[PDB]
């Protein structure tokens, strides 16, 4: 009955734990320049 | 970003307060 309600709180915790793990591992793509016109910057 | 943990935790303890306030009052009932 009310067993379920507080267990519905440990949801959004893990939602955010999904979310930060989802996000910043993408953003890792420190030199990316291989030519003269590349290495201008 | 990283201190949302306790922002969920203390609200969960707030959810832990109401059913205890009704349970020990039912023991008083």
């Amino acid at each position: 009955a009310m067993r379920i309600v507080m267990g519905s709180w440990w949801l959004f915790t893990l939602i955010v734990c999904s979310s930060y793990t989802a996000n910043l591992a993408a953003f890792l793509t420190p030199v990316r320049t291989f030519q003269d016109l590349s290495k201008q910057l | 970003s990283f201190a949302g943990v306790f922002c969920i935790l203390a609200i969960g303890l707030l959810l832990a307060c109401l059913v205890a306030a009704l349970e020990l009052w039912w023991n008083s009932n």
